[PDB]
């Protein structure tokens, strides 16, 4: 049968980038032509494979990761990138084989007064390994003194909200991202 | 819900005085505050936003300041046209909320009222109801007393009053008192009078007419 | 210069649905940095925020108005509307439409209102609509030799509020006082509009009061002359 | 201050006393971050307890801390004469905010009770010539160091124009305090007498001055 | 030894500003926070705010926002507290302390800096005689003294008979009037038998104004 790419791209709600979702796609025939033959993608960057010739090379496994990030953070969803998202939320390996797909979701995910449900990790003691997922809400110590799970001063809660509002500039608007790994 | 408490509820200052209005928020909202001026019958007009940034097109005598929980709006030199109800608004959290408003009256010298009395028109008497209107024009302060006498019989229960908002140029008030009667009851008596007393009058003023007599 | 012109019925029976529309002038409603809002002011009370809307659909309503508030946008007509269902007398207020500036960055100071519509009074009542009768308030024959006299118009027995009164098609404003309406025991409103003019002009200058009562499609132009004996 | 302490507590050399520190659920009852500070007159506060019950290196084991609900307690066993001082509790309140208690003056009863000597002076003739008048009530040689001063015009109480100092230890380890009543020369001559009432341990001693007839 | 040493006392008028320094030594200045706590005369401790010299982060008390600024100079290990728009009720002793941040302790404390905010200017005192009642001296003992009135700032010193008379002298601490000026009284108790043969002169010195006032105190007449 056919692969469930509609379940991923057309989902009513996307995950926060710190808790990015991963759907393992197995035992199906993928119709990749329709995906690229869509003008509604503002980012469609493939690495190691050509988007037109997606069904001509070897298939390790097919993973579909999805989340929502800021507009000016889309440039971090790529190999070798640094920044808050690539270091502390979602990291692509240097030898990445797949495609990064993103589109503006301002009319879906931003609310008047702020949609605070979408979060990202702002602090961490070390960068994430490729494809590592971190959902811990332990208090982060930025100073010399311990915190003992208490929030204050140089002790920060590690997660921050985007608070998407539709009147934000495009750099702060929500973007839905789908990473296809092969 | 963020609640804004505006003090005072009312104030009365003279032209040229320095006026200060306070708005206290139930929590600290940094500098997320705006001030509005609402004149009678008009929509509120933006004066200050971000606590202290004056809106383009607002006189420089207006100014805002404050941070955290307490904010103040200051009119350095009160003008007659500044008669209004001023509102603060928090712009940090939803739902958006306003303060209760501070009504600013203008204080001026005592002004006696000009008094006029109007008989019911012949067109209205054709309808079966008679209205007798008494006008108190351009007086200060607002408090005035109007007695209706019909053949020297003091009336009560059949008159309603109405007072204009303070005039934006001389800061005076005006009052109208309407005496409502039936056409039959109106034709039974002759002398109609309203007697006016006020701070600016050293003795009562009585404007009267005779029913029928020119 | 952006302008807002609201419209809609000023009378709604109880349990019915209030409906008002605001038309934007001097600018498009598909603004990417502004919200379109509604604010109401009960007579003699303060301001209450009703809701805000982005042109593409998203809304934010006041939780104090339960689920009886709907705002909508008609991009093709540069309009946005308000619908308040199951109204009670507690909904009688002057309703304003306004433009709210939105933030462009996280934690940016915005959310103030500029500009505003002129305001539309909506009265929740089951009473029927009645237009006014306009009677003259003639200047007294006595008056003075060359001082100042007073004349006016009596606007009686109408419902609901409001009426508008002008003099000489707007060419007479100096000295005019239009009094707030009083609600008579009959349930109908009544007001008078007066003006002080020089006594010498009473024979040479005409005075017409222009009475408009939109709820009843009534327009009355009434001449106010000195009474003849 | 959201955190409340008793204003005063006293004990005898040998007994144990407890100083309570009552807050709300969002400060004392939310974090194990209650610290205690001992402050002697004119000296900086000194840390005695931290983290509710831990003692820093150097503090005697007679001081201990505890907490029940929203109330922290400091308990000093075997009271000594150097334990007499002001004590303050401090707690975290969330959102990077500390809050101190109002403080508790601890008295170590270390010598017999002494009733105060009271001396009341009238205005001098020099001061009355300068259009001012001051009554000087000097209070010396009392223990424990705490008096309340009440002023009397004739037999009526006087609240306005009263300036009273805090008690201060004399060189003999008893205490001294003074209280001043500011009057106009007319208020001083219009009354038959003025009186200074000093209360100490429930006992009151009064002194009375009157305008001199010359 | 860990030690914090602050700047000298300051006298300010309403509307002015004061900047107090707090030099740290004996520990790693950046390994802890610095907090500022003040204490009005005879009142309690009031936490003003915290600053971390490590990253420069600050947080202030709600009743001080927009009016206090805390800074540090890591090179000299000195924290500063600036307080603008000074009003009279800012009269207090301003302490700094090594903050353990979330460890929940303030230790050790600086010695403190007195900042007196008063609308009054420097003024020498008026000295009035405190004469005893004729009834108060008929019992054998007499209390006479001096009223040192309306001076600023503290302190004044009172001696009697140029220092010869010391027995029975009791000089009381000053009081603060609503004018911002101070007043104190000094009293000496003597045998009534000496009132007619011994002379009693109080000597009031006020260094801030170089004022020395002598007043002879005689029985009421
Ligand atoms: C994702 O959805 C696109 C558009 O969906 C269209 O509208 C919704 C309401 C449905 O009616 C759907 O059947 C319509 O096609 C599709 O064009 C696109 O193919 C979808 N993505 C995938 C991978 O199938
Ligand atoms: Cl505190």
């Amino acid at each position: 049968n056919l692969c469930p790419f509609g379940e991923v791209f057309n989902a009513t709600r996307f995950a926060s980038v710190y808790a990015w979702n991963r759907k393992r796609i197995s035992n199906c025939v993928a119709d990749y032509s329709v995906l690229y033959n869509s003008a509604s993608f503002s980012t469609f960057k493939c690495y190691g494979v050509s988007p037109t010739k997606l069904n001509d090379l070897c298939f390790t496994n097919v993973y579909a990761d999805s989340f929502v990030i800021r507009g000016d953070e889309v440039r971090q969803i790529a190999p070798g990138q640094t920044g808050n998202i690539a270091d502390y939320n979602y990291k692509l390996p240097d030898d990445f084989t797949g495609c990064v797909i993103a589109w503006n979701s301002n009319n879906l995910d931003s609310k008047v007064g702020g949609n605070y449900n979408y979060l990202y990790r702002l602090f961490r003691k070390s960068n994430l390994k490729p494809f590592e997922r971190d959902i811990s809400t332990e208090i982060y110590q930025a100073g010399s003194t311990p915190c003992n799970g208490v929030k204050g001063f140089n002790c920060y809660f590690p997660l921050q909200s985007y608070g998407f509002q539709p009147t934000y500039g495009v750099g702060y608007q929500p973007y839905r991202v789908v990473v296809l790994s092969f | 819900d963020i609640q804004l408490t505006q003090s005072p509820s009312f104030l009365s200052a003279s032209v040229g005085d320095r006026v200060t209005i306070t708005c206290r928020a139930s929590q600290g909202i940094s500098s997320y505050l705006a001030w509005y001026q609402q004149k009678p019958g008009k929509a509120p007009k933006l004066l200050i936003y971000a606590a202290s940034t004056l809106q383009s097109g607002v006189p420089s005598r207006f100014s805002g300041s404050g941070s955290g929980t307490e904010f103040t709006l200051t009119i350095s030199s009160l003008q007659p046209e500044d008669f209004a109800t001023y509102y603060c608004q928090q712009l940090n959290s939803y739902p958006l909320t306003f303060g209760g408003g501070t009504k600013v009256e203008i204080k001026r010298t005592v002004a006696a009222p000009s008094v006029f009395i109007f008989p019911p028109s012949d067109e209205q008497l054709k309808s079966g109801t008679a209205s007798v209107v008494c006008l108190l024009n351009n007086f200060y302060p607002r408090e005035a007393k109007v007695q209706w006498k019909v053949d020297n019989a003091l009336q009560s229960g059949n008159s309603q009053e109405s007072v204009t908002e303070q005039d934006s140029k001389d800061s005076t008030y005006s009052l109208s008192s309407t005496l409502t009667l039936s056409k039959a009851d109106y034709e039974k008596h002759k002398v109609y009078a309203c007697e006016v007393t006020h701070q600016g009058l050293s003795s009562p003023v009585t404007k009267s007419f005779n029913r029928g007599e020119c | 210069q952006v302008q807002l012109q609201e419209s809609g019925p000023g009378l709604v029976k109880p349990s019915e649905t209030l409906s008002l529309t605001c038309t934007v002038f001097g600018g498009s409603i598909t603004s990417s940095n502004h919200y379109w809002v509604w604010i109401r002011q009960p007579p003699g009370k303060g301001l209450e925020w009703i809701g805000s809307m982005y042109y593409s659909g998203s809304t934010a309503y006041n939780p104090s108005l339960t689920n009886r508030v709907t705002i909508s946008v008609d991009t093709s007509k540069n309009q946005f509307s308000l619908k308040l269902s199951s109204v009670t007398a507690a909904d009688t207020a002057v309703y304003y439409c306004a433009r709210q500036i939105g933030p462009k960055r996280p934690s940016q100071v915005a959310d103030w209102f500029d500009p505003w519509g002129q305001g539309t009074l909506v009265t929740v009542s089951s009473a029927s609509t009645k237009g006014p009768s306009v009677f003259p308030l003639a200047p007294s024959s006595k008056s003075t030799s060359g001082g100042t006299a007073a004349l006016g118009c009596l606007v009686k027995d109408y419902f609901p509020e409001p009426v508008t009164v002008s003099w000489n098609s707007g060419a007479l404003t100096s000295g005019v006082h239009t009094f707030p309406a009083v609600l008579q025991s009959s349930g109908l409103y009544s007001l008078s509009s007066v003006v002080t003019v020089p006594s010498s002009s009473l024979g040479t200058q005409t005075y017409i009061c222009n009475v408009n009562h939109k709820p009843s499609n009534t327009k009355v132009d009434k001449k106010v002359e000195p009474k003849s004996c | 201050s959201v955190v409340t302490q008793p204003a005063s507590v006293s004990g005898s050399p040998g007994q144990s006393i407890t100083i309570s520190c009552t807050g709300t659920s969002s400060d004392v009852g939310s974090y194990n971050l209650v610290s205690w500070y001992q402050q002697h007159p004119g000296k900086a506060p000194k840390l005695m307890i931290y983290a509710g019950s831990k003692r820093p290196s150097g503090v005697s084991n007679r001081f201990s801390g505890s907490k029940s609900g929203n109330t922290a307690s400091l308990t000093i066993s075997g009271l000594q004469a150097e334990d007499e001082a002001d004590y303050y509790c401090c707690s975290y309140a969330g959102s990077s905010t500390w809050v101190f208690g109002g403080g508790t003056k601890l008295t170590v009863l270390g010598q017999p009770k002494a009733n105060p000597t009271v001396t009341l002076f009238p205005p001098s003739s020099e001061e009355l010539q300068a259009n001012k008048a001051t009554l000087v009530c000097l209070i010396s040689d009392f223990y424990p160091g705490a008096v309340t001063v009440a002023w009397k015009a004739d037999s009526s109480p006087v609240k306005a124009g009263v300036e009273t100092t805090t008690p201060s230890k004399q060189s003999n380890n008893k205490y001294a305090a003074s209280s001043y009543l500011s009057l106009t020369p007319e208020q001083w001559k219009s009354h038959r007498s003025y009186s200074c009432q000093v209360t100490h341990e429930g006992s009151t001693v009064e002194k009375t001055v009157a305008p001199t007839e010359c």
